[PDB]
């Protein structure tokens, strides 16, 4: 769950 | 039964004093904080001894494996020789060490179970002393509002 | 683990919880005495009926 | 106590805070091992977080009463006072009354 | 049983009278702080020794 | 890095929050008090007064 | 265990009184002074041996 949460703020 | 009820009666006797002088929860809870990290320092140095006997028995294994390769160079040294004798005897103490390594290394084994076992329970122990401080703030608090609420009851 | 009476912690949480759960009970029947006496519950009707 | 149980309270939110400031940390490294051990202990110290907040509802609710009884309390030692000096009115005629009632 | 009850009340009983005393708190921050610096000079002989 | 309570890394700590937690709540405690009554509150109105 | 910081205790307090009656400057001033030089002095010393 925290890198799906990381990976979304990384996309921006 | 008639000594028997004689040693009860000394006992209860003998039990109410006792409670009477420990029956102040702040006193009782002074000694349990300081009892628990002494134990698990104990626990600590017992686990650190534990950790140095595996590390000594690996050493050993190490030190057994060193051996038997000194003995099959002596047993290299004995065929270039040519004496039968010579090369036996190399032979007749590897097989011995051998085995003795064998049995070492299941022991090794489970030591090593049941210590990795122990370095999970002392992370669990951690745990539990940093809750066991929150749980005496809040009993402390609720046991002052008590006693005032006792003596306001009274009146 | 076991929760045995030798371990200092174990005594201990045991004599504590159970002298609180009296004291509340007694000081809950305390509590009521005051609120059941006429004075207390009068006071609080009557601090709204004086402002207006 | 009930001061230090929110004090502990914001500390324990401040650690939190830590905490989530050394997960971001851990995901511009890119370290997988180092961001859940964050995760871990954010976990720990919420529950008892919880814990220690339903306690100290129950703690605040007492001390207000406290405080209410204390005022009334204030009440009753002031009536006490005039109730004892009519007492003593009332006991010195008495005394002198008894041994006129003798005679 | 009883022995050990009874040895666990001193012990607290001492503690108890003892900490006030003991928590003064010109006293304890002084205190700590000579110790910690006696400390780090102990550290130092220790590290020349290894470094010898 | 743990040690003894004796030691004034671990002492230091303890002594200073328990200290800093009792001279807070009484301070706290007298001074709602003091604003409590009727006549400090009738004072600032009174200067106020005396002013004009 | 309980002796030992007992003991601790006895030495902050100890250490306070005495710091107490040494507290004055001017008398320690003089002797660091002198102590100084009489180290430079020693060391001087030493280095002419070395010299020499």
């Amino acid at each position: 769950d925290e890198l799906a949460a990381l990976k979304a703020q990384m996309l921006p | 039964m008639g000594l028997f009820d004689r040693i009860k009666r000394v006992v209860s006797s003998n039990l109410n004093d006792l409670v009477n002088k420990a029956e102040d929860p702040e006193k009782m809870l002074e000694q349990a904080i300081l009892e628990m990290q002494e134990d698990l320092v104990q626990l600590r140095q017992g686990v650190a001894q534990a950790i140095a006997a595996q590390k000594r028995s690996e050493k050993q294994y190490n030190d057994a494996q060193n051996e038997i390769n000194k003995w099959q160079r002596n047993a290299q040294l004995a065929l270039q020789k040519g004496d039968e004798n010579l090369a036996r005897q190399a032979l007749e103490r590897k097989k011995t060490y051998t085995d003795t390594s064998a049995a070492l290394k299941a022991s090794l084994d489970t030591q090593s179970t049941q210590v990795e076992t122990l370095k999970r329970n002392l992370i669990q122990l951690e745990s539990k002393i940093s809750e066991a401080k929150t749980k005496k703030e809040m009993l402390k608090a609720r046991i002052t509002t008590a006693k005032a609420q006792e003596q306001l009851q009274g009146m | 683990v076991r929760g045995m009476n030798t371990s200092s912690a174990m005594s201990a949480f045991e004599r504590m919880e159970e002298k609180v759960l009296m004291q509340e009970s007694r000081a809950q029947a305390l509590g009521e005495l005051a609120g059941a006496d006429l004075e207390t519950q009068f006071a609080q009707l009557e601090g709204g009926s004086d402002v207006d």
